[PDB]
C-alpha cells in the first residue's frame, strides 16, 4: 500500500519573530579559495577583469566630466626572486570607506553600483565585467597575504594600504607615495609558486584576457597588440586584421576563405566572427577554437557546445554580454539562452553558406569538396527536419544531365525536374565514369528522369537520413529498380535453376531483367543503402545478415557463354558463376573484404586460359 | 672542401601554426660518412636535433632507416650520398605518411549514424 | 617599448587599523538562487541530502547512548492542487538557536560541528554529505515562500516555525503539533510548477538520490527498493544483487558477464563496482562515461570529466569516493590532481582485473575479447605513456600460425615462447585465418622459421603500429619485414618485366622477381604497408600510385605468368588486360584498394574476351 507521514495537523501559536539573514565570512572565504574555481590560474584573470572595470569606470567619470584623458593601462609585475606577482592599474581607485565597503564585504561589488548609476545601460554596461563581488577573493587561492595600495582618482584622496591574510580578518592603513589607481601585491603560496614565473603568467594571460579593452603590460612588455575586432563594425574592420585575427585564434598561418561578422541584439546580444580555413581540415578536427567570450574575457566552457558539433570546421569567437555565468565565471550547463544562441548561430551560418554559394559558385564548390563531410555529418546527426533541409541546401551534387566538373544543389535539381515526378533519384559510385557505366544507372536509363551522382563516402547514409527535400522523397536508383514492377525461355529457366542449386546459400533468388546491356549481373536488395552501410559497420567492428538477389543479363556474351560451357567444364562453369556473383556483389558495394576473391579469380584465370 | 646541400622536409606537430616548409642543410662531405644515414645523425648532434629519425643497426637489417629520396623510396644506411656539387639531394619522408600515426582519430558521432539506419529497416 | 609603472615607493604613514570581513546576504542569496546551480531540480537533491544528514546525526546520537532507534524515513510529498512540494524527515530536528544559527547564516553548516564533535571521524564522517552550508538555499531557486516545521529530538523540545521568501529576511516563530524531525514546505514559483508533479520529482530523485542511507518515500509509496551494494564487502553481496544492480545502472535487461568490486583506501577512499555487459556493445557504447560518481551516496553528475578512460567506457558501474573535491555547485572540480590519480588507479585496477580474468578462464575471456576488442584497440591507439600501452596490450589475443585454428594467443606468451635472441614480433593482417595461412606475404616469409600472429579485426595493424614495442621487442608486420629483407628463362623474364613496366610505368614504380612466392603470381610491397593501408582510408589511380609507390613483385614460377609469357605476342590487348588484372589482384591482396568497383568492368571485359575460345 502507501505509507505517508505527511499531515496538516500542525499549528502555530507562538509570536512570529523577525530576523535578518547572516553569513559567516570564514567559511565563505574557505569556499571561494578552495571549492569555487576549478583552475588555480583564474585569480589573475579576475584581477585583470577588476583592473579593466576600474579603468572603464575612470574613463566614464572623465568623459562625464569632459576633461583630458590620461594614460590608462594594466601593469603586471612578476618577481621570481621574491615569489610575488604585482598587478597595477591606473583606474579610479578606492578610498578607505570604499576599500572597506568593497574588499571587506563578500558578494559586494562596486561595479553593480556603478552600473545602477549609468541610466543608459549602453555606455559602460557592455564593458563592465564584475557582477558577483567574489572575484577579488580568488586571489586568496594562491596568496597567503595580499597587499593592496589603492588611491582614489578624486583630486585630494589619500593613498591607503590594505592587508589580508585570507583568514577572515583584514586590516587597513594610511599609505604614502601611492600613485593614482590601484596596486595589488600578491605573495604566492609555497605550493603555488608557479605563478611567479613570467612564461606561465604570459601564457595564461594570453589565454584569458589578452582582449582586455585597455593596454596590458607584463614585466614592462605589452602583449595585446591586437584589438577585439568582433566589437567594431564590419565595415570599419579590414581584411588584413581579419587575417591577423584568424591567424591568432586558429593558431595557424594561412588565410580565412570565409569571414562572417554577426552582430545582433533583438533576440540576444551577439558579437561573433567566424572563419573558414583555406587548408583542408585535419583528422584531429574530424570548443573548436570558437570559445565563447563575455565582456572580452574567456569562458572556456567546452561542455555547453555553443556551436553545433558538425560546425567544428569553422574558427572564430563568439561574444555575448547576457550569457548566464556560474559563480566561478563558467557557463550554466543546459541553459535556455545557450541553446537559443546555438540555434541562432547555426541558422545564421547556414544562411551565410547559402549566400556564399549564391554569390560564388566556384569558391563554394571548392569549399564543399573541402568541407563536405562536415555537412554530411550534420545531416546525419540532426534531429529536426527543417535543420535537415537547411543543411541539405548546402549540399552540392553533379547530375547525369550535366557535363563533368559542375555541381548542383537539391533545390535547383528539383526546380528543373518534371512536375509529374515527385521523387529524387541519386546514384552512388566512386567516380562519374563508374556512375555513368554503373549497371543501376543503365537499368534506370530507360526513363529520362534526372539522377544525382554522389561520390564521397557517407553520401548513402546522408541521403537516407535526409529522406525528404521540398516535399520530395529521395529514392536511390537501386531502390527504384527493386520497387519497380539468345537464352531462350527453357534454357534460361534451366540456367537460373542452376544458379539456385549452386548459389542457394548465397543467392536467395535469381531472376532475369531485360534492362541490362553491358553488365552481365546485377545484385539488388530492398535496403540497398542501409544494408551497404550496415555491412561496413559490421565489418569495421564486431558489434550487435541480408537478403541478396542476383539478376543476370540474357543478352550478355559472358552469360551466354555458360550455355555452351556448362556441358564442357562443369567445374569451370561453377567457378565462373561464383566469380560473376562476386563481381556483382563488388559492384553493388555489398561485398566484404575482397582479399578472399583474389584466390578464386587467380584460379579461374589460370584454369580458363588453357586454349590459346 | 665538398659542401653537400641537403633539402630536408620538416613538420613539428608541437610547433604553433606549423606549416609544410622547406629547409636547406649544408654538410661537408670530407668529414661525414658516405651513407645517407650518417648525414642525418650528423645534423642531429651538431646542426639541429629537431629532426627525428629511427635508426638501430646502421646496416640495413631493421628497416627503420628507409625513406624517400628524389621521389624514390630507399634506405639511408645502405645507399650512399651523391657526390655531385650542383645536384641537391631531395630528402623527403615516405611518400605522404604524415603524423597520421599520431593523429589519434576519434571517429565520433557513430551512434547517430546507426540511429539513421533503423527507420529504413 | 619596455616600460613599467611598478615601484616600491609605497609605505605606511599612519597607524594601522583592524577590520573584520563582512558579507552582503542579499547578493549571496541572489547568487545561490540564480547563478550557482545549472539545473533547477537540484533543490530536492539538496533537501534529501540534508534529510539524510539529519537522520544520520539522530542515529549517531541514539547509538551513543545505546537507546532504542525509532523509524527513520524521508518522505517526499507532492501537492499539484496547491502547487507545493513537501519534504519531511524524522531526524534530529533543530531548536530555535539551531534554526537561527544554521538556517539564518549563509555557508554555516551544523554538519561540520557534528563531524568535529564525533571524536572518531570513522562512523558518521563517511555518511554526512553536507560540507558547505548553502544546500538549503537552493530551494529558493524554485520557491517564492519556504515554510519549515522543525523540532528537536531532545526530550522536551518545542515545535518551531520558519518562513522565508528568499529576500534576505526570514521570520521565526513557535509551532505546535509538529512531528519530531524537520518538515519543509516549498511553495513553487509560477514558472517552476513542473516540480509539483509526480513524474518530475520521481525522475529527479531517480537521477540523484536512489541510494540514500535511509528509506525514501515519494507521495506515500517507497521508491528506493534497491540498496547500494557497493558499500559492504564483496563477500556480503550475492550474485542476484549484482545482476539487479547491473540491470539498474546499465538500464538493460541482461546479466553482467564480469563483476569487479574495488574497495581501496591507501591511495584514496574508493568504493567502486564495475560490470561488463553480457551482450555485444551497442553504438551508444562506442560513441561518447557510463560510470556514475557517488560521493557520500549521492550523484555528482559530471558527464564531462571522464573519471574513467575513454576506452573503458564500455563498462557500467558506479564509483564512490568521499575525497573528491566538489565545487559550490556540488560538481566535480575540473582539472584536479585527486581525480586524475583516481582515473589512473581505476584504469590500472581494471587492467589488472582483466588480466586476472584472462588467467582464470580462457573461453570466457576469449568471448569477452571477441566482443569488446575495439575498445582495447582504441585504448592502445589513444594511449601516450608506454606503460599503459603495454598494460592494455597485455589484454590482446591474436591467434598465430604455430597454433591450430580458433586458439587465440596473447602477446606475452608469444614473446615468452619465441626465440630469445631476436627482438622481433611478426603479425599478419588478413580477413580470415585461412587467408592468412595462404597469404602471399606469409608464404614469402615461410623461408624464415618463426611464429607470426594473425590479425583479422579492423583497426588492428593501426594499434600494432601505435604500440610499436612490447617487452623491449619491436613490432614488425610481415609485409614490412619482407620488403625490408633483401619457370622462365632469364632473358624471357627480362623482356616480360620490361613489357609489364612499359604498360605499367605510371601505375607501378618498380617491378622485381621473387622466387619465394609459390601460389601467388604477383605481390605488391610497400615499406610502410600498415601505415599506408590506414592512410588510404582517409586520403584517381595515378595520385594513389604516386603517394603509395605500388612496387610490383611477380612470381615467374606461377602458371599464370607462364601463360602471359606467350600471350604477350599472340594477344597483346588481352595481355595488357591480364597484366592490369593481376596488378589489381595484387593491390587487393595488399589491401591497398579504396573501392574495388572500378576493376569490375575491366574484369568482365577480360572474362568475355578471354574464355571465348572455349
Ligand atoms: N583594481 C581595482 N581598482 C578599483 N576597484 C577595484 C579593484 N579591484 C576590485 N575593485 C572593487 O572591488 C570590488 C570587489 O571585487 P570583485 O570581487 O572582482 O567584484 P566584481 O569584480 O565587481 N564582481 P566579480 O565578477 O565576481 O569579480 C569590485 O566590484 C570593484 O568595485
Ligand atoms: N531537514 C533538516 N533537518 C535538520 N537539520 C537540517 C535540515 N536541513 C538543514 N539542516 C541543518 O542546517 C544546516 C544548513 O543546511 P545546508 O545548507 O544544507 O548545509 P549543509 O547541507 O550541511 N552543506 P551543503 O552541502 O551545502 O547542503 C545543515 O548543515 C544542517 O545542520
Ligand atoms: S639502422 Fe637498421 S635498417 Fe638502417
Ligand atoms: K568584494
Ligand atoms: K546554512
Ligand atoms: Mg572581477
Ligand atoms: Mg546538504
Amino acid at each position: 500500500p502507501l505509507h505517508s507521514i505527511i499531515s496538516s495537523t500542525e499549528s502555530v501559536q507562538g509570536s512570529t519573530s523577525k530576523h535578518e539573514f547572516q553569513a559567516e565570512t570564514k567559511k565563505l572565504l574557505d569556499i571561494v579559495a578552495r571549492s569555487l574555481y576549478s583552475e588555480k590560474e583564474v585569480f589573475i584573470r579576475e584581477l585583470i577583469s577588476n583592473a579593466s572595470d576600474a579603468l572603464e569606470k575612470l574613463r566614464h567619470k572623465l568623459v562625464s566630466d569632459g576633461q583630458a584623458l590620461p594614460e590608462m593601462e594594466i601593469h603586471l609585475q612578476t618577481n621570481a626572486e621574491k615569489g610575488t606577482i604585482t598587478i597595477q592599474d591606473t583606474g579610479i581607485g578606492m578610498t578607505q570607506e570604499e576599500l572597506v565597503s568593497n574588499l571587506g564585504t563578500i558578494a559586494r561589488s562596486g561595479s553593480k553600483a556603478f552600473l545602477d548609476a549609468l541610466q543608459n545601460q549602453a555606455e559602460a554596461s557592455s564593458k563592465i565585467i564584475g557582477q558577483f563581488g567574489v572575484g577579488f577573493y580568488s586571489a586568496f587561492m594562491v596568496a597567503d597575504r595580499v597587499e593592496v595600495y589603492s588611491r582614489s582618482a578624486a583630486p585630494g584622496s589619500l593613498g591607503y594600504q590594505w592587508l589580508s591574510d585570507g583568514s577572515g580578518v583584514f586590516e587597513i592603513a594610511e599609505a604614502s607615495g601611492v600613485r593614482t589607481g590601484t596596486k595589488i601585491i600578491i605573495h604566492l603560496k609555497s605550493d603555488c609558486k608557479e605563478f611567479s614565473s613570467e612564461a606561465r603568467v604570459r601564457d595564461v594571460v594570453t589565454k584569458y584576457s589578452n582582449f582586455v579593452s585597455f593596454p596590458l603590460y607584463l614585466n614592462g612588455r605589452r602583449m595585446n597588440t591586437l584589438q577585439a575586432i568582433w566589437m567594431m563594425d564590419p565595415k570599419d574592420v579590414g581584411e588584413w586584421q581579419h587575417e591577423e585575427f584568424y591567424r591568432y585564434v586558429a593558431q595557424a598561418h594561412d588565410k580565412p576563405r570565409y569571414t562572417l561578422h554577426y552582430k545582433t541584439d533583438a533576440p540576444l546580444n551577439i558579437r561573433s566572427i567566424f572563419y573558414v580555413p583555406d587548408m583542408k581540415p585535419s583528422m584531429f578536427d574530424v570548443g573548436s577554437s570558437v570559445a565563447l567570450y563575455s565582456r572580452k574575457v574567456l569562458i572556456q566552457t567546452k561542455a555547453t557546445d555553443i556551436l553545433p558539433k558538425w560546425l567544428r570546421f569553422i574558427r572564430g569567437v563568439v561574444d555575448s554580454e547576457d550569457i548566464p555565468l556560474n559563480l566561478s565565471r563558467e557557463l550554466l550547463q543546459e541553459s535556455a539562452l545557450i541553446r537559443k544562441l546555438r540555434d541562432v548561430l547555426q541558422q545564421r551560418l547556414i544562411k551565410f553558406f547559402i549566400d556564399q554559394s549564391k554569390k560564388d559558385a566556384e569558391k563554394y564548390a571548392k569549399f564543399f569538396e573541402d568541407y563536405g563531410l562536415f555537412m554530411r555529418e550534420g545531416i546525419v546527426t540532426a534531429t529536426e527536419q527543417e535543420v535537415k533541409e537547411d543543411i541539405a541546401k548546402l549540399l552540392r551534387y553533379e547530375s547525369s544531365a550535366l557535363p563533368s566538373g559542375q555541381l548542383t544543389s537539391l533545390s535547383e535539381y528539383a526546380s528543373r525536374m518534371r512536375a509529374g515526378t515527385r521523387n529524387i533519384y541519386y546514384l552512388c559510385a566512386p567516380n562519374r565514369h563508374l556512375a555513368e557505366h554503373s549497371p543501376y544507372y543503365e537499368a534506370m536509363k530507360k526513363k529520362d528522369t534526372e539522377v544525382l551522382f554522389c561520390f564521397e563516402q557517407f553520401d548513402e547514409l546522408t541521403l537516407l537520413h535526409l529522406r525528404e527535400f521540398d516535399k520530395k522523397k529521395l529514392i536511390s536508383v537501386e531502390t527504384d529498380i527493386v520497387v519497380d514492377h539468345c537464352l531462350s525461355e527453357k534454357e534460361t529457366e534451366e540456367l537460373m535453376a542452376w544458379m539456385r542449386n549452386v548459389l542457394g546459400s548465397r543467392v536467395t533468388n535469381v531472376k532475369v531483367t531485360l534492362r541490362l546491356d553491358t553488365h552481365p549481373a546485377m545484385v539488388t536488395v530492398l535496403e540497398m543503402g542501409a544494408a551497404r552501410h550496415f555491412l561496413r559497420m559490421q565489418q569495421l567492428a564486431k558489434t550487435q545478415l541480408l537478403q541478396p538477389t542476383l539478376e543476370i543479363n540474357p543478352r550478355h556474351a559472358l552469360i551466354k557463354k555458360l550455355n555452351q560451357l556448362r556441358a564442357s567444364e562443369p567445374g569451370l562453369a561453377q567457378l565462373l558463376v561464383d566469380q560473376i556473383y562476386e563481381n556483382a556483389m563488388i559492384a553493388a558495394g555489398l561485398v566484404d573484404d575482397p582479399r578472399a576473391m583474389v584466390g578464386r579469380l587467380n584460379e579461374l584465370l589460370v584454369k580458363a586460359l588453357e586454349r590459346h | 672542401p665538398r659542401i653537400k646541400k641537403f633539402a630536408i622536409y620538416r613538420w613539428d606537430p608541437d610547433k604553433a601554426g606549423d606549416k609544410p616548409h622547406m629547409q636547406t642543410y649544408e654538410v661537408d662531405l670530407n668529414k661525414c660518412g658516405p651513407m645517407v644515414l650518417d648525414a642525418l645523425i650528423k645534423i642531429k648532434n651538431e646542426v639541429d636535433s629537431t629532426l627525428t629519425f629511427r635508426r638501430s643497426c646502421r646496416e640495413g637489417i631493421c628497416g627503420s632507416c628507409a625513406m624517400n629520396i628524389n621521389g624514390g623510396n630507399t634506405l639511408a644506411c645502405t645507399r650512399r650520398i651523391d657526390t655531385n656539387l650542383n645536384k641537391v639531394s631531395k630528402i623527403y619522408p615516405l611518400p605522404h605518411m604524415y603524423v597520421i600515426k599520431d593523429l589519434v582519430p576519434d571517429l565520433s558521432n557513430f551512434y547517430a549514424q546507426y540511429k539513421s539506419i533503423e527507420p529504413y529497416l
